[PDB]
């Protein structure tokens, strides 16, 4: 048609293969023909997804081996603003004599809750992908496709809410049948009879 | 009353006798939970969000300093106490007279 | 029990190209429209086409999910549940994440409106209406086959 | 009705009844409320001046007038917007108080304790 | 039933010669082989051939650029249906008034 | 001495409700599962609690009907009972009574204890009162484990059971994380636990390791015949 | 200086207040307000869209991304500070606004004066209607400031008129331009005579003036454009499309509003109301179209707050974009995001309740238009 | 899923309405009854005495169950009842699925033979061990069910073995130990 | 049907093909009972009784009333150029067909006038779609197609219609309990159920609650004061308790139609019948095989579907009555000569009535009337069902410690079977547990309309998502949103303390309590050969 017609597949599916193949191609994982990625990439990202994990998994095990313990859970610990260095560690130790188990069980006596269930995704049974722990909120956001078009305000109510039937989406109230047949005339009072 | 018998089965490669796995494994299992018991030597606006939903813009600031706050993502008085002198000066053109006369905004009430 | 097997909403995935079919489908529906009111074809032959130009596309959907299932993700829990003969059939699978398709009453009478989306997109108002007919008819032919033998 | 209770109990008046009443003597503060039926806030009004009618069952009046059928009435009352409430002192020696907006019922409240 | 679909984007290339003018079922026009015939999809690196002798519908013209996954060609299902042949009354109806 | 554990946290978030959590960062490959698997399973089924068991009313036809005065009716009232945390270290059955007169609200400071068992609360609400009526209630007191099913009704005439549970330790959870030794693997042990405020984390955790102990005791003694 | 260009809400803060309040022919019942949601579905022609206070524009503008500061006077009771709370939970600036321990937010006292008519006077006026421009106006957000929005409203007071031209005064020294977003008051619809002698000296120092299509009209003429969308033709059809017999989407020829074009103006917006957005600037006109299907959504079907939300959408696409003063297909396209945003906020009860985010707004433009058109 | 193919799961009281009259003869036959009014107020009592009768007696006495809709031939079976706590029949997941199982619930009637050819009848030719293959064609009517053959599939599915386990090529450059 | 207060507004809408003067069961032809175009809007496609009496018994539509000829008709909007534009008219089923009647939105643009566009519409009971120009009339109610039944399904468009059609039969077929708890994902409609149903006290005058009381209420109106009693402890027709509670304090004001007590399975003037609980989809030991729950032991001792059951008929008095607070068991006789309780009825008397006065016309002592109460605590053997055709029997009890717990420490308290959700075609109920998860962190409570995707495409998965990554970003719960597998999360073993190898679905869905708990088989015996077995079975 010389018009372009409307439809509702003109909008590609948001999807996690999509946000997952942005987020690797930035800092140079893979390499992606085009800024934006196609389906073909998807579905061969969808057979090939293990693999980049457990490099990742790798490249953080290994960064934990070489950086220390301390400096690698100071992550989470934004409370503890001190030198994390091995050097530092070692000479903390020459002094005062604090081993660094010492050190490290104090420095997560400056540790929140929230911040412990953040560092909760490094165990041992369960290590989560280290790409979606870092990832910012813009990018998950891409997961679903944005902020939904009508508002979510809408459907939110109260739980402890009592419902006031006298609003705008509720008819009048029903009247006694007795009473109503009784005003109009329909039917007299026992006296009056 | 709801009674329960275990019934422990052991196959030892011969090394030991599976009467003595027993013993070893309940050994093994009370060290490990001994150190939990272990015990070292010793040796006007005055109400609650009068002051405290108070966002930064009601108490008069100078424009460089309300800016820079802001793009610290600093609104309230809380986030301001809770931010230390450290931080606040690495705070982009962010300077000591400033942090002099902050100190005395939210004092001078 | 160890491997603890679930399906979710995510994990029912769809043949890569759908956009595509249903797309150009609907494009061929229109044009055919417009010139219908030209006077270049006649109804028997809207008719039919809609009803084929529909159940072409929708089967090559539904022969093109196994292979995606086989090639791309081998341990899909759907495709799971599908393969081994446990739970579902394919046609089961197919409305769930491929579509519906065209379903007419009994004895003809086609509804003329296809169903382009499946349970997890969610279907509309009027393919809701539709797939009601199918779900009537079986729950009579039930009873009925029940009854007879 | 005597036997069934009215279910709305703000009554509508025109603009001849709020002069008769105003030029008159009174014993209690009266409210009077401009509203067009086509208005969205106005609804939300509504349920308001109905509660604080049932709060004040004969200790004060609360009237309604329309902007289609009075609407240079409601001109020469100086009102700007629609959802327009006034409060009228028993005294008249006190001014009346215009409050246009959604305001609390706690709002009103208030005003007709302390202000009227 | 069996609808050939086009393997790869390109150029549909066959002789129009051996094969004879049609309108199909559904109206538009086409073209009718009654003996085999080689088509070529010239896509940008290899080639396809594929057609049915005894019946085929070919849908598209020479030398006309299609995408993946569109019918080409339709076998016709030249094997006979079963011969229940039922007659319907399908009824026009006016949409707007007039003579 | 190379173990060492600390209590990293401890908040009260109600009277009723505490939360700490524990380090224990030396240890090793297989021991960390093992801990505290065992630990979940002993701080929740193992740890022993005192809950009311018994109500004793004094002239109610049945525990369904209403009584003049009380908002609440009586099965109401043996509900808000039911909820009451109370603390002890001593088996056995002890009686406790409510006698508050008077229009208010009863609560557990109302409640008289003999000098062995304590409340923790002390501002829950039992029921409500309206007019000036004495309201005299009758309790019992026991501690055990477990929840207990009012199966028996005998030994005694005119009173309502109620189906207590004696589980001081609301929810636990434990997470593992490596150390980083390079050659031999050694793992961090957390413990995190919420306890109902009759008894603190660090104390629950060491009467769950206490009641581990004696139940691998007795795989050393002398072998019976 | 951040990187969005600030922008001033200069006038008063109200919940919920529609000024534009004329007379409409068909009406619903007195006391059944169940009812009333049906006059939302085929409003009368003028609220189709209606405006706000300048609080709505400032929270629709930092919700669709943006800084705004709202300038203006509240009391120290409880629905002054209330509203400023509500103001800051949502980022809008509010070092502006001034606090008064003098009168009282929304009470206006008035003298009765029942004399041969009813003639009220106003004693005393809230402080939302009388700012002072001795040591109020803040200096600074001025400075920071490139696009003063100012209602008609502050025009129906004595007190703030004077403020109104010492703030626009100071902000074009500074180098800002001045939004004009009419919302015509209840006492502005009497004669166009008046309303055009009142409003003029606003009108030649505002450079963007968003007119809505009803006050446009009553502006140039009422009865000749009302006699011509009622044409009728009776042989023929002569523009060969008026045989359909649709609604009458009237393009004003750039000849008809020169007696309202000056200088200093620089776009002009006419706003039917999520419909059609004529637009015209000094080299090119046209028009943009839209959609308004508010009757997807029945229950809630609530138009209080629609105008804001285009007013909002213009502002941050003409602070973001700088081409859209002399191209005519950026214009479009950045026009189309205001109209989205206008019948997103037509599907919630309440203002300041539904207004939409940026994301919202630009999934509905790539929803509802063809990949062409972004 | 922990009874076997010929044990099924029998209520309490369903097995105590059921064997009554073999309780009632136990407990008359040797001891701690003298009428039957003394036993079956000794039955009433639920004493521990009763339930250990009840036990041994049904110790090795076929029962059979039958479904309510016998549509299939397979529909009438015998089982062993094994006393269990609570107020529904526990029966194998096989035999379930082989006598057309239902979401809702399948109302079951017990029935208790009496006689010694009906229990010889029951023992040796209505148990399921006996009755395996289906009489349409000979095709085995227990079979495994839906979870079964999910176990199944997952444990000789086996895994990934070309370009989804390596990432490049192998062509540049162990596995476990060989186990013995 | 006074079961639950669903029964007693469903019962009124049914409509009966068969009775006097109409088309018997087997007479009926099967043209009769399949669904007919003229249908829409006015009888519900999904309500239907199942058994021999199908599509004979159906259900009135919400929107529909008589039209003053004994024929039903429905509403619809004008959407054509006139002097008024806007009427909701009532059509009759016959001049509804001669209309342009389109269910579609308006929100397209192609570069034209915006009626050039296309709609599905329906003409002369065909579908077909035309431009914006040609529509007459258009539906624009949500539930104006469904019924009561139908309408409470949240997420209906993910399911199929015979799941609705179970899940608006299993609804029906539900147990008030003792304490209520409204839904955190409804579907809107709940508000005016409870207001129809009856079981709530609602205000017939404006005034101040001057006196509360458990056994009346007394307003006081403009001088008046008007007494309003409560059902206390009372029986229904099918041995359900009925009770009310008080929701208005002493000393505020109400107006007509406002709540002053509650209901029974009603909570703050919305029905409820069930209660939230964390749910697993999991094989778990085969005790799922089938449709089958392994429910936590935390339902039992925490009185969460513990529900009340009342049934009429030493302890004896002088004059033979069992008094009251007796605790009959089966066997106990209270008045053959003297009536005994039957087997499996043991509970507490809580009144008895002596009818010595029939009303039969006559004094009739036949027998006094009694009441026990029995608290059923839930066991196994139980019945439990959701609201999407979802339906299992409890196999197995198991405690705290043993249950699957999430990587935050909570056991969950049921476990469900994955493998019937593609087996029945619901996908509905993962919607449900995610958004009711994302809703209890976040303390918020979801009222959905039916057909959300005609807003936008995958409108469902946007609003379920959404809500969970700010679940999961307000509340520091990673757990609950993963981006690799959103609505899914790792799970624990109980027993060992190992993770599962495969994530697993968690969410609070809305569980109900259900009250529910020949030749052929001569020919079988023939068939194996048991001569002696069919005597004795013929011979009993
Ligand atoms: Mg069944
Ligand atoms: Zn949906």
């Amino acid at each position: 048609p010389e018009k372009e017609q409307w439809s509702r597949w003109q909008r590609r599916r948001p999807d996690v293969e999509t946000v997952f193949l942005k987020a690797m191609a930035e800092t140079g994982q893979v390499k992606l023909y085009g800024d934006h990625p196609t389906l073909t990439e998807t579905a061969l990202y969808r057979a090939r997804r293990h693999l980049y994990k457990k490099e990742r998994l790798q490249a953080e095990k290994e960064k934990l081996e070489k950086i220390g313990p301390i400096a690698y859970y100071s992550e989470w610990v934004q409370a503890w603003k001190k030198d994390t260095s091995r050097e530092a560690i070692q000479k903390h130790f020459e002094e005062t004599g604090e081993d660094e188990n010492t050190q490290l069980i104090e420095m997560f006596c400056h540790q929140t809750d929230r911040e412990y269930r953040i560092m909760m995704g490094t165990d041992i049974r369960i290590p989560r992908d280290p790409l979606a722990m870092r990832m910012r909120e813009d990018q998950i956001k891409q997961i679903w496709g944005g902020d939904p078009v009508y508002p979510t305000i809408n459907y939110i109510q109260d739980p402890d809410e009592v419902i006031d039937y006298r609003g705008p989406d509720f008819h009048e109230p029903t009247p006694n049948m007795l009473a109503y047949l009784k005003e109009h005339g329909k039917i007299i009072s026992r006296e009056e009879l | 009353e709801k009674q329960e018998i275990l019934f422990l089965e052991i196959w030892t490669n011969g090394s030991l006798t599976p009467k003595e796995a027993l013993h070893e494994a309940s050994r093994n299992l009370i060290d490990l939970f001994i150190p939990f018991l272990h015990m070292e030597e010793d040796n006007k606006n005055k109400k609650k969000i009068a002051l405290k939903s108070i966002f930064i813009d009601q108490s008069e600031l100078p424009s460089r300093i309300y800016n820079c706050l802001k793009m610290s993502n600093i609104y309230t008085l809380l986030d301001l106490l809770n931010n230390s002198q450290e931080d606040l000066m690495k705070i982009e053109h962010f300077r000591s007279e400033d942090v002099k006369r902050i100190l005395g905004i939210l004092e001078k009430y | 029990t160890a491997t603890s097997i679930s399906l979710g909403i995510d994990d029912l995935l769809t043949i890569p190209s759908k956009g595509w079919l249903v797309q150009d489908a609907e494009q061929q529906s229109l044009i055919l429209e417009k010139h219908h009111h030209y006077g270049n074809v006649h109804a028997v032959e809207k008719l039919r086409q809609s009803i084929e130009i529909w159940y072409a596309t929708s089967e090559y959907l539904r022969q093109e999910m196994n292979p995606n299932f086989r090639m791309t993700d081998p341990f899909n829990p759907v495709h799971i549940m599908s393969f081994s003969g446990a739970r579902g059939n394919a046609s089961q699978v197919h409305q769930l994440v491929g579509m519906r398709g065209l379903m007419s009453d009994p004895q003809g009478q086609m509804i003329d409106l296809p169903i382009q989306s499946n349970l997890r997109e969610g279907l509309s108002l009027t393919e809701y209406i539709i797939s009601c007919y199918g779900a009537r008819k079986g729950v009579v032919d039930t009873a009925v086959r029940t009854s007879d033998a | 009705g005597k036997y069934v209770r009215e279910d709305y109990l703000v009554k509508k008046v025109s603009a001849k009844d709020i002069q008769e009443l105003i030029k008159g003597e009174r014993n209690v503060p009266l409210i009077i409320d401009f509203y067009a039926t086509w208005c969205g806030p106005c609804i939300l009004m509504a349920q308001e001046l109905e509660m604080l009618a049932v709060e004040y069952e004969s200790n004060a009046l609360i009237v309604k007038v329309d902007t289609d059928d009075e609407y240079e009435f409601a001109r020469d009352m100086q009102v700007r917007g629609l959802p327009t409430l006034y409060f009228i002192s028993p005294d008249p020696n006190k001014d009346a108080i215009r409050t246009e907006g959604l305001i609390p019922i706690q709002m009103m409240r208030d005003i007709i304790n302390n202000d009227l | 039933a069996e609808h050939v679909r086009a393997p790869s984007n390109g150029k549909i290339k066959f002789n129009e010669d051996l094969v004879h003018p049609t309108r199909t079922r559904h109206g538009h026009p086409a073209f009718l082989c009654s003996i085999d015939l080689y088509v070529t999809i010239e896509s940008e690196d290899i080639l396809h051939n594929v057609n049915i002798p005894p019946k085929s519908l070919l849908l598209v013209q020479n030398d006309q650029y299609v995408e993946s996954e569109q019918v080409i060609a339709e076998i016709r299902a030249g094997i006979s249906t079963l011969n229940f042949k039922e007659k319907v009354r399908k009824h026009i109806y006016s949409d707007s008034d007039g003579e | 001495r190379t173990l060492q554990w600390k209590c990293v946290e401890s908040r009260t978030d109600s009277k009723r409700l505490y939360y700490g959590r524990f380090i224990l960062s030396p240890l090793m490959k297989g021991q960390a599962d093992t801990i505290g698997i065992a630990m979940r399973r002993a701080l929740l089924g193992e740890i022993e609690g005192t809950c009311i068991t018994r109500v004793k009313s004094e002239k109610v036809p049945h525990e369904y009907s209403t009584i003049t005065g009380i908002q609440e009716s009586v099965h109401e009232i043996l509900m808000n009972l039911k909820e009451i945390i109370l603390r002890s270290n001593l088996y056995g059955t002890s009686d406790a009574s409510i006698c508050v007169k008077g229009p208010g609200s009863v609560t557990a400071q109302d409640i008289i204890l003999p000098p062995y068992v304590e409340i923790v609360d002390n501002t829950q609400h039992i029921a409500s009162l309206t007019e000036p009526i004495d309201f005299c209630i009758g309790l019992q007191i026991e501690r055990n484990r477990g929840y207990l099913i009012k199966t028996p009704h005998n030994f005694q005439d005119g009173s309502y059971p109620i189906d207590a549970v004696f589980m001081p330790v609301r929810n636990a959870n434990h997470s593992i994380h490596s150390y980083g030794n390079g050659n031999e693997k050694q793992e961090i042990l957390f413990l995190e636990i919420w306890t109902n405020g009759s008894l603190t984390p660090k104390e629950a955790l060491h009467e769950a390791s206490r009641n581990l102990i004696d139940l691998f005791i007795p795989f050393l003694h002398m072998e019976e015949d | 200086y951040p990187n969005p260009p600030l922008v001033i809400c200069f006038g008063a803060a109200q919940k919920e207040f529609v000024p534009t309040v004329r007379v409409s022919h068909e009406q619903m019942h007195q006391d059944k307000y169940s009812e009333w949601k049906m006059l939302q579905w085929n409003p009368p022609e003028f609220v189709r869209a209606p405006g706000g206070p300048p609080s709505n524009v400032a929270i629709s503008h930092v919700r669709l991304g943006g800084r705004a500061a709202f300038m203006g006077k509240v009391g120290n009771d409880e629905f002054g500070q209330e509203m400023v709370l509500l103001m800051n939970k949502e980022k809008v600036q509010t070092r502006a606004v001034k606090f008064d321990d003098s009168m009282r937010t929304g009470c206006t006292h008035m003298k009765i004066k029942f004399e041969d008519g009813k003639m009220k006077v106003e004693k005393v006026k809230e402080p939302a209607e009388d700012s002072l421009s001795s040591s109020e106006l803040n200096l600074d957000v001025l400075k920071e400031a490139r696009i003063f929005h100012f209602n008609s409203e502050v025009l129906t007071s004595s007190s703030m008129r004077s403020t109104l031209f010492k703030a626009i005064s100071l902000s074009k020294k500074f180098g800002g331009l001045v939004f004009f977003d009419l919302n015509l008051p209840l006492p502005l619809w009497r004669s166009r005579d008046e309303t055009r002698n009142l409003i003029k000296e606003a009108w030649e120092q505002a450079n963007i003036i968003e007119v809505s299509r009803q006050e446009l009209e009553f502006l140039l003429d009422e009865e000749h454009y009302e006699r011509k969308r009622n044409y009728r033709p009776q042989y023929f059809a002569e523009n060969f499309e008026q045989t359909k017999q649709r609604r009458d989407y009237y393009h004003y020829t750039p000849a008809e509003i020169a007696p309202l074009w000056h200088d200093g103006l620089k776009l002009l917006f006419v706003t039917d109301g999520t419909l059609r957005l004529h637009y015209y600037s000094p080299s090119f006109d046209g028009v943009v179209v839209g959609t308004e299907d508010v009757l997807i959504t029945p229950f809630t079907c609530d138009r209080t707050g629609s105008g804001d939300a285009v007013v909002a959408g213009i502002m941050r696409k003409l602070t973001t974009q700088p081409e859209m003063y002399h191209d005519q297909d950026v214009l479009e396209r950045q026009l189309r995001f205001a109209i989205a945003a206008g019948i997103i906020s037509q599907w919630t009860i309440g203002a300041v309740r539904g207004f939409p985010t940026e994301s919202a707004t630009q999934n509905l433009k790539e929803q509802v238009y063809v990949p062409s058109m972004w | 899923p922990s009874l076997s193919l010929h044990r099924c799961g029998l209520p309490r009281e369903i097995a105590i309405e059921l064997f009554q009259t073999f309780v009632i003869r136990g407990l008359i036959r040797q001891h701690l009854a003298s009428n039957i009014g003394v036993a079956k107020s000794k039955i009433r009592e639920k004493e521990p005495i009763v339930w250990e009768i009840l036990q041994e007696v049904m110790q090795g006495h076929p029962v059979l169950l039958n479904r309510a809709p016998t549509l299939h031939r397979l529909g009438i079976q015998a089982f062993q009842p094994v006393l269990v706590e609570g107020r529904a029949i526990c029966l194998h997941p096989l035999v379930c699925k082989g006598f057309n199982a239902d979401f809702d619930g399948d109302q079951m009637a017990v029935h208790v033979p009496l006689s010694l050819e009906a229990q010889v009848e029951a023992r040796l030719l209505m148990f399921s061990h006996m009755n395996l293959l289906s009489p349409a064609i000979g095709d085995p009517i227990s079979v495994p069910t839906q979870d079964m053959l999910i176990g199944l599939y997952v444990l000789t599915s086996g895994n990934h073995r070309g370009i989804c386990v390596n990432r490049y090529n192998p062509c540049n450059r162990t596995k476990e130990p060989f186990f013995s | 049907d006074r079961t639950n207060p669903l029964t007693q507004i469903v019962h009124g809408r049914k409509l009966s093909y068969l009775g006097p003067g109409g088309l018997t069961g087997r007479t009926a032809s099967f043209r009769i009972r399949d669904i007919h175009p003229s249908h829409y809007g006015r009888i519900c496609p999904i309500d239907t009784s199942e058994g021999i009496n199908v599509g004979l018994i159906g259900s009135l539509a919400i929107h529909a009333r008589i039209g003053h000829w004994g024929s039903l008709e429905s509403p619809f909007y004008e959407i054509s150029e006139r002097s008024t534009g806007v009427r909701m008219l009532y059509l009759s089923p016959g001049r509804d067909e001669y209309y342009m009647v389109a269910a579609g939105n308006s929100l397209a643009l192609n570069q034209d006038i915006q009626e050039e566009q296309v709609v599905p519409a329906r003409y002369r009971q065909e579908f077909l779609t035309i431009a914006w120009e040609q529509v007459h009339l258009r539906s624009i109610f949500p539930f104006q197609y469904f019924s009561i039944g139908a309408s409470l399904i949240p997420f209906i468009e993910h399911n199929d219609a015979n799941r609705a059609l179970m899940s608006s039969n299993m609804q029906r077929q539900a147990v008030p309990l003792s304490r209520s708890e409204k839904c955190i994902v409804g579907t809107g409609l709940e508000r005016q159920a409870a207001l129809d149903s009856g079981a709530l006290a609602i205000a017939e005058r404006e005034g101040r609650v001057v006196y509360t009381n458990t056994d009346k209420i007394l307003l006081a109106g403009n001088g008046d004061i008007l007494s309003i009693p409560l059902v206390i402890y009372q029986r229904s027709n099918k041995n359900t308790c009925m009770h009310q509670k008080l929701q208005v304090p002493r000393g505020k004001c109400i107006k007509k139609g406002q709540i002053l007590a509650d209901g029974a399975a009603t909570v703050g003037g919305e029905l409820a019948l069930g209660k939230n609980v964390l749910v697993a989809y999991m094989p778990w030991e085969g005790y799922n095989s089938e449709d089958a729950v392994l429910i936590s032991e935390r339902l039992v001792y925490e009185d969460i579907y513990t529900s009340f059951h009342i049934r009429k008929y030493r302890n004896l008095d002088k004059n033979g009555i069992v008094m009251l607070g007796s605790w009959v068991e089966t066997g106990d006789i209270l008045v053959e000569t003297c009536l005994k309780l039957p087997i499996g009825g043991r509970g507490r008397v809580i009144d008895v009535r002596w009818i010595q006065k029939r009303g039969g016309s006559s004094y009739n002592p036949e027998t006094i009337r009694v009441y026990i109460l029995q608290k059923r605590e839930i066991k196994v053997g139980d019945k439990v069902a959701g609201r999407h055709g979802n339906k299992g029997i409890i196999s197995k009890i198991l405690p705290r410690q043993d249950m699957p717990y999430l990587q935050d420490g909570r056991s969950v308290d049921m476990v469900f079977n994955p493998l019937g959700v593609p087996s029945r075609m619901n996908v509905g109920q993962i919607f449900e547990c995610s958004l009711g998860l994302a809703g209890s962190l976040l303390d918020r409570h979801y009222r959905i309309a039916p057909f959300d995707e005609r807003y936008e495409q995958e409108a469902s998965r946007k609003l379920v998502f959404s809500e969970l990554y700010e679940a999961s970003k307000q509340t520091a719960n990673p757990w609950v949103f993963e981006p690799e597998y959103p609505g899914k999360s790792r799970i624990f073993d109980g027993r060992t303390g190992n993770p599962f190898e495969q994530p697993v679905i968690i969410g609070k869905p809305y569980i109900l309590k259900l009250i529910h708990q020949g030749e052929m088989e001569v020919w079988a015996l023939e068939g194996f050969g048991v001569a002696h077995i069919l005597q004795e079975m013929l011979t009993y």
